[PDB]
């Protein structure tokens, strides 16, 4: 294709961006290098705008500074989006005039042989945003864009300017700033892959390898393998923490801290430091959170019957299809049953066993007091964060608590239902995958809403429905011994029961505070009331 | 036996055989020391070692509570038992690492 | 040849025919740059500079995207897995589409044409309208879908729809697709509840003709036709087309043969069981049940497929 | 091997050690070796918990071990007095007391601890947040500064400030357990017990 200039990025301090740099340079800086003679004989004007978007911490400002230094130029200015709105007319105009003044002065003094004056914006999706159309309750009215637009192109335009904008929300930018002649090149910086992580780690541990401060058991390929969905600004934090861990072993605590001065001669960084820092310190933001599998799977999962295995087997087939199929990148499933039957624990277990690098849970526990206009935004953000990974998984708990359903009238939210209906059939970008699980207890209501044509399949979580299954559950929990087990089976085994696992645990706990010779009768007294005839 | 036959899970008959960690089978069906594979589903196979006890009724295999909890077996459920042969040239074990804890608190 | 470049840049503004040239020039000067310490010009590569066709073609394909043209990367998330001929009801639809496409361009007394595609859920209606639009070669094509308006209010959807329509009165022949008409109205059977502000704008935008000499074609897709008939929305359209489900064993076997999934000896076992009944299944649900049964072991795929088919896809 | 009894803190054993390891363990080494590693110091901490549980005591007793100058206490509500020029300028007149030592001797500066209470209404106003963010982070900033924040409501805290480079250490100081109460009572009745002014009944 296009023959590109030969660069090396290990000397500049950038890793993984082997294509964004090339295209940016070709489309924005390949004409500022040539001598002005041929530039005049061609009459080609210069690009005076660039836009960069992507998740935070992925190295956008670093790229801008390195590009600026590559083309000998002044120190780039800097501005902030929300800062410029802290005042009103008569104050922000002076601030705007205080950015381009030096460029104007140098253009006057020199003319067509001046020096480039880079300008770096930040969070440009606030001033350049009339998009107050979202949310039933939101309003925006701004006029700060027009002054910048006039300055960029038009009267008293400058030939020695270059504006670089950065944002995290590409879909909130007004389309008046993207026309040909103002912010025309666009680029996306995304999360690195394994090779990029290896390059970044090799770049950030190069000044200690020179001085023999790195141990011999430190292997970097395993570190690259173990850090999945890590940004570029968190591998740096990993290295910093691993360094600060080793410098602590060589400190002696006295009236006032001081260095060992005897074991400080062999200061080395070991594999143990890196492993300890990975277990304790760094917590990625697009990774799996392991603190949310102890609040949901509380008392484990025991096998009390046949139905408790079909669910798990079906969950494995769906995981193996959202990872190995190319005709079905998005799949959905609904777990349903009568209340107290154990639906949240099974969904959490399936998600945990999935092994994907991104796992998230949406729960009504985090939205107590919210309005619908805010629940929609929270859910949309949770879903948006899932499109940056190559493999994701989202759980949605208590679908009937999100809509605010009350049988009297009945009442619910029609602003959340439509969003939830639209988000279950939108596919991720490029070739990425996604898997959604959802738990509900009122399937008929969901049917009346035409909400079962959005899911791909369903699974039924049943109750205990026989004496043998109840006896098996009691044996597996191990609370009543044989003497009392025979008594229990001599009565329960002659009928059919209807009880959930959660209620069974509650009853077993309630019927254990009585004296040792009344427990067996109290348990049966409670069981008779709760469920003994369907 | 070699092809595989359907069997019914049973409870361990004696404490000594429970501690032996060997599935208890009938003499009419197998012999002591023979190793078998028990299938509970397409993706669920577990290798066990057999020991013969008179009290085992033919057509059923007895497992201890730890075995049932490990393999997810339920008494009365059906399983597939097939004779298993080890490759002693490769499968002979030199060292095991075992995590040990008190059985009862 | 400047003459040939004037026939490929349809619906280009004057300010983009300038960006095309600048992009071609910038591409041409990339082949003559070098950077060892800091970027510097090679003094032997700046002499034989000749901007060639290849640069123009590359810039036209990759870098320039007109605002009044066909976005050829947005009917690629809609026609995903293609189009196949499982039965007769496909050719009929694809032929009525071309008849309407020719009427809207060669007719003088009907500058406006509308059509509606309706059928049961999962029957393949969104991937047929996109194909019908993609094969018309109209300079302007646009798609109005409800998944780019999540969280919007009633008064913020009318403005978006009206803008999409107003951009189409600036082109000499256009095409617009309105997808999931029942999701724009915010319809829920309980109640019922919907938006009477969007409905009254839609009922008017379907009949207003473009300026003199210009032409327009509109395609809409829905699955709940019995509701749009009570709203009096079937009088705003000029025609309707029915997109059906698969309804015989032979059609199922023909559909399976074109996807190329089950073996010859594994297709007789299916044929024995299936060819004794009638079926009711849509082409979007027959690809979800052929991917769940391929994740099993090689000796249990047919049984799992048949069990899944029986559990759901019985007679009408 | 700390001797917590002499310092005067009890019930906080895994918090003091972690804070010292993560935020202070590099500032007791010579600049020469720290230059050979490329390490950069941490310039933020966040401590949250119920009121009166030993957060200022810890901060002031950890800054004296290093043999630094007195911490400069500042309140949250006080800063937002009237408007810009009396609050923004008042913001300037805090880092200013230490803005000089760097421009005179630079490296080899001491370390100025700048306590900053509440930090939950100031950053819900936006002027103070922007000024502080530019002061701690950006192109121009001091390398002889350490900012410590305290709050009682952890969620209201913004997310733009809890990122690497910004305040990047979070600690919770909760109520003490049985052993903590025992050790605190041991510490707080040591002078009397030495003068035989404590009865044997106690
Ligand atoms: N199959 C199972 N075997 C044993 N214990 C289980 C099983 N499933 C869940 N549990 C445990 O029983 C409890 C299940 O409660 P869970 O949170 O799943 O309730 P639920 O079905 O969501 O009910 P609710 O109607 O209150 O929303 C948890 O303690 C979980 O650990
Ligand atoms: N002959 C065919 N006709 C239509 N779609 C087909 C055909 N062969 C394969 N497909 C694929 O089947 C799927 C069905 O299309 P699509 O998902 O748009 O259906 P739909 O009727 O719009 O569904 P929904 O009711 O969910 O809106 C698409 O992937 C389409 O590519
Ligand atoms: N691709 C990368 N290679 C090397 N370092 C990186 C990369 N991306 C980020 N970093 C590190 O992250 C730090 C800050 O990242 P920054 O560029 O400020 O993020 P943002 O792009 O959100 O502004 C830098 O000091 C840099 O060392
Ligand atoms: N762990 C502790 N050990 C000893 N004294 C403590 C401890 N925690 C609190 N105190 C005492 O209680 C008071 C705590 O005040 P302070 O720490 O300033 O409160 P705050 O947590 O609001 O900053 C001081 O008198 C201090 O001596
Ligand atoms: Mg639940
Ligand atoms: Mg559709
Ligand atoms: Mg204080």
């Amino acid at each position: 294709s296009i023959i590109n200039p030969d660069w090396n990025f290990e000397k500049m301090g950038i890793g993984g961006l082997d294509k964004e740099f090339s295209d940016i340079f070709r489309r924005a800086f390949a004409s500022r290098v040539f001598p002005p003679e041929i530039v005049e004989q061609m009459g080609c004007k210069h690009v005076k705008g660039i836009l960069l978007y992507g998740p935070p911490g992925c190295g956008k400002t670093l790229l801008a500074r390195q590009i600026g230094k590559m083309l000998n130029a002044r120190e780039p200015k800097v501005v902030n989006g929300p800062e410029i709105l802290n005042k009103y007319v008569g104050e922000s105009e002076a601030n705007i005039r205080k950015l381009f003044a030096d460029a104007e002065e140098e253009q006057r003094r020199l003319g067509a042989n001046s020096g480039l004056h880079i300008i770096i914006f930040d969070e440009i999706d606030a001033i350049c945003k009339q998009r107050g159309s979202m949310a039933g309750s939101t309003g925006v009215h701004d006029t700060v864009v027009n002054q910048l637009l006039s300055k960029i192109d038009g009267v008293e335009q400058l030939n020695n300017i270059l504006v670089i904008g950065m944002t995290n929300r590409p879909d909130l930018i007004d389309e008046a700033l993207l026309r040909p002649g103002r912010l025309e090149v666009k680029m996306e910086i995304g999360l690195p892959d394994e090779k990029g992580r290896l390059q970044i780690l090799h770049i950030h541990t190069a000044r200690m390898r020179g001085h023999q401060l790195l141990s011999a058991d430190v292997d970097i390929k395993e570190l690259a393998v173990e850090t999945k969905n890590f940004s570029g600004a968190e591998l740096e934090g990993l290295v910093r923490a691993a360094q600060s861990t080793a410098m602590n072993r060589h400190i002696k605590a006295s009236t006032k801290v001081e260095v060992d001065m005897e074991k400080a001669e062999s200061l080395q960084v070991t594999r143990g430091d890196f492993l300890a820092s990975l277990e304790n310190d760094i917590k990625p933001a697009f990774g799996t959170n392991q603190e949310d599998y102890a609040s949901y799977i509380m008392n484990g999962i025991i096998k009390w019957g046949d139905p408790v295995t079909r669910v798990l087997d079906d969950g494995e087939l769906l995981v193996q299809q959202t990872k190995n199929s190319d005709r079905t990148p998005l799949v959905s499933v609904l777990l349903e049953g009568p209340p107290h039957s154990g639906k949240t624990a099974l969904a959490a277990k399936i998600a945990e066993e999935s092994n994907f690098p991104f796992i998230k849970i949406c729960s009504p526990d985090k939205m107590i007091g919210f309005s619908e206009t805010a629940k929609c935004q929270a859910m949309k953000k949770i879903f948006d964060d899932a499109y940056k990974s190559q493999l994701s998984c989202v759980v949605v708990d208590d679908i009937e608590r999100l809509l605010d359903y009350v049988p009297i009238g009945p009442r619910f939210s029609n602003l959340v239902l439509q969003a939830l209906l639209v988000l279950l059939k939108k596919a991720p970008p490029q070739g990425r995958k996604l898997l959604i699980i959802g738990t509900t207890s009122r399937k008929d209501v969901l049917q009346e809403m035409e909400m079962l044509n959005a899911f791909s399949t369903t699974i039924h979580v049943p109750n205990i429905a026989t004496g043998e299954q109840l006896l098996e559950a009691l044996e597996l929990l191990g609370n009543f011994k044989d003497k009392e087990r025979t008594t229990i089976a001599q009565q329960v085994k002659g009928k059919k029961v209807w009880i959930g696992i959660k209620k069974l645990l509650m009853l077993i706990e309630m019927s254990l505070q009585m004296d040792p010779e009344y427990r067996v009768r109290k348990f049966l007294a409670l069981l008779r009331e709760e469920g003994a005839s369907p | 036996n070699m092809a595989g036959r359907s069997m019914q899970a049973a409870r361990c008959p004696t404490d000594e055989l429970s501690l032996s960690n060997c599935a208890v089978v009938s003499e009419k069906d197998y012999q002591s020391g023979q190793h078998v594979i028990v299938r509970t589903s397409p993706n669920h196979k577990y290798i066990f070692t057999l020991r013969t006890h008179p009290s085992v009724v033919p057509g059923s295999v007895a497992f201890s509570l730890p075995q049932r909890k490990w393999a997810g077996l339920s008494i009365g459920q059906e399983i597939e038992v097939a004779l298993y042969s080890f490759d002693k040239a490769k499968q002979c074990i030199g060292t095991m690492t075992i995590e040990i804890d008190f059985l009862q608190k």
